[PDB]
């Protein structure tokens, strides 16, 4: 038997959930289609200092555009990612809804909040605005699916919570699709400096 | 120590061949996607 976790990947349509999970090349080529739910399960293997961990990532077929997701999608989820678009303020305002929809079925499973598309210059949702994770004591990460920026951070955090081992490390990065856009290393350092500053600012 | 050294599926459980969710022995269908216990 293998150590695998069902990871539900939720968020508004157009936030980049499918682009994100597709970065993991073997998860993409070995994804499984669930006809009854219209879902694709990407087996995302990660290799830790204590062995392989497989995140079976559930990705929608775009049904989130027309309403909430059915129970079956959430059932037995052991962890989750809530994604939003840093270029669409409205997607950030729906994070609480997705959070509620998720906890209504799965209770206090580990959750990571991800703001996608940080490779874009015209960033609308800045670090100072992102506060929901602090209210619910969740972990947040900037990411850019199309540049593989911080791709492994959410999965590393989840694995540590799920295993109960804060010293857990990925010994090697999974084979990822080549970056389709460049992520200015400085812009990444500036965004990372904006998060730590925002982390040391009071909640309004 | 490795997880696999101390990891074991609950007695009677079965992984769903369609969506990989782990189900109880008594369940004839998958509690997530409704597929049948193969
Ligand atoms: N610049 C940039 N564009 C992205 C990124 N991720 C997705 N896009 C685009 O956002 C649109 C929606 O992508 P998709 O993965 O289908 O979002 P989903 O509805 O949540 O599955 C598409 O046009 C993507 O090409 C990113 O990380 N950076
Ligand atoms: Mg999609
Ligand atoms: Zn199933």
């Amino acid at each position: 038997p293998q150590v695998q976790f069902k990871l539900v990947l939720v968020g508004d349509g157009g936030t980049g959930k499918t682009t994100f999970v597709k970065r993991h090349l073997t998860g993409e080529s070995e994804k499984k289609y669930v006809a009854t739910l219209g879902v694709e399960v990407h087996p995302l293997v990660f290799h830790t200092n204590r062995g392989p961990i497989k995140f079976n990532v559930w990705d929608t077929a775009g049904q989130e555009k027309f309403g909430g997701l059915r129970d079956g999608y959430y059932i037995q989820a052991q962890c989750a990612i809530i994604m939003f678009d840093v270029t669409s303020r409205v997607t950030y305002k729906n994070v609480p809804n997705w959070h509620r929809d998720l906890v209504r079925v799965c209770e206090n499973i580990p959750i990571v909040l991800c703001g996608n598309k940080v490779d874009i210059k015209d960033r609308k949702v800045k670090a100072k605005s992102i506060v929901f994770h602090r209210k619910k004591n969740l972990q947040y990460y900037d990411i850019s699916a199309k540049s593989n920026y911080n791709f492994e951070k959410p999965f590393l955090w989840l694995a540590r919570k799920l295993i109960g081992d804060p010293n857990l490390e990925f010994v090697a990065m999974p084979a990822l699709a080549p970056p389709e856009v460049v992520m200015d290393p400085a812009l990444a350092a500036q965004y990372e400096h904006d998060l730590e500053v925002a982390q040391t600012t009071a909640l309004p | 120590s490795g997880f696999g050294d101390k990891f074991k599926r609950p007695v009677g459980s079965w992984e769903c061949p369609v969506c990989c969710v782990s189900n109880k022995a008594e369940d004839s269908r998958c509690v997530s996607c409704t597929s049948e216990k193969p």
